[PDB]
């Protein structure tokens, strides 16, 4: 069966690049479309984007070109890179397949000067 | 089951294909016409060992699993048999995922060769929707 | 982009009673409306897809209805395990968007 899990820093500084990894086990990353979704402290959910089989990407315009979603078939993982983060990017990040049947556990990332 | 043109147009509209990810309803009806001639049971064995299934001739190498295709990826996470039903639900769900890739409807060769660039709206004209 | 508005924002109910949650789109989205359940410290769980299609592994008491701009998620005889947040999400057009959520609590 399929399993997804997010990994990466839980604390980052303003202006830096937030980078998360989603490890997929149980099936190949070439067998689905992959997404990133985040939940803001106020219970607001935002669909950040997804990468489909051809490699084409779809990013939420709200991210003003700060986002990049890539894949690595050899490691069976896909990634999220969010540049120039601010306190507004503090949220719980989740990876899930496009169908929405498989989700990671989610990982909290806090953006603070401290 | 062999759908009538207007019958399928109404069904596809009910299944949400009337303007799905930038593609007007006529595109979908035209696609079905040239891919399967509106036949939900249509199958086509390909040279690479894959088979195209159903009303929208969905391929077993990339989209569905028929358990007999080399290099199968099952992008739609569905058995090809589910795409050979008189109920178009599964075919539409998969078609939507297919078109959600940057290649859009170019995934359908018949559509590309007989629909793209033509007056696709004509395929739903004269129909009670 | 498509805006999804959910109502009520919060709903209190006593286990055993039934409830219905609303989600309305700023413009027609056909049947591309899905429902998710989310509990504290947990990832969202897909309950219904494409307005009314059932999902394997989800309790039968959950059902969805609607098309166009008005959708509803119904829970026939709420159980304690049902308390939490419910979000609708549309996939008709990019960017996909989520409703603001409806909190279901015990009364």
């Amino acid at each position: 069966d399929v399993q997804l899990q997010e990994s990466g820093p839980s604390l980052v500084k303003p202006s830096q690049t937030l980078s998360l990894t989603c490890s997929v086990t149980g099936d190949s990353i070439t067998s689905d479309y992959w997404s990133w979704i985040r939940k803001f402290p106020g219970n607001r959910l935002e669909y950040m984007g997804y990468v489909s089989y051809s490699g084409s990407t779809y990013y939420n315009p709200s991210l003003k070109s700060r986002i990049s979603i890539t894949r690595d078939t050899s490691k069976n993982q896909y990634y999220l890179d969010l540049n120039s983060v601010t306190t507004e990017d503090t949220a719980t990040y989740y990876c899930a397949n496009w169908d929405g049947d498989y989700w990671g556990q989610g990982t909290l990332v806090t953006v603070s000067a401290a | 089951k062999v759908f009538g043109r207007c019958e399928l147009a109404a069904a596809m509209k009910r299944h949400g294909l009337d303007n799905y990810r930038g593609y007007s309803l006529g595109n979908w009806v035209c696609a079905a016409k040239f891919e399967s001639n509106f036949n939900t049971q249509a199958t086509n064995r390909n040279t690479d060992g894959s088979t195209d299934y159903g009303i929208l001739q969905i391929n077993s190498r990339w989209w569905c699993n028929d358990g007999r295709t080399p290099g199968s990826r099952n992008l739609c996470n569905i058995p090809c048999s589910a795409l050979l039903s008189s109920d178009i639900t599964a075919s539409v769900n998969c078609a939507k995922k297919i078109v959600s890739d940057g290649n859009g409807m170019n995934a359908w060769v018949a559509w590309r060769n007989r629909c793209k660039g033509t007056d696709v709206q004509a395929w739903i004209r004269g129909c009670r929707l | 982009d498509i805006v999804l508005t959910q109502s009520p924002a919060t709903l209190s109910v006593t286990p055993g009673n039934s409830v219905s949650l609303s989600c309305r789109a700023s413009q027609s989205i056909g049947n591309d409306l899905h429902w998710y359940q989310q509990k504290s410290h947990e990832s969202p769980r897909l309950l219904i897809k494409y307005a009314s299609q059932s999902i394997s592994g989800i309790p039968s008491r959950f059902s969805g209805s609607g098309s166009g701009t008005d959708f509803t998620l119904s829970i026939n005889s709420v159980e304690t395990e049902d308390f939490g947040m419910y979000f609708c999400q549309q996939s008709n057009s990019w960017p996909y968007t989520f409703g603001g959520g409806t909190k279901l609590e015990i009364k």
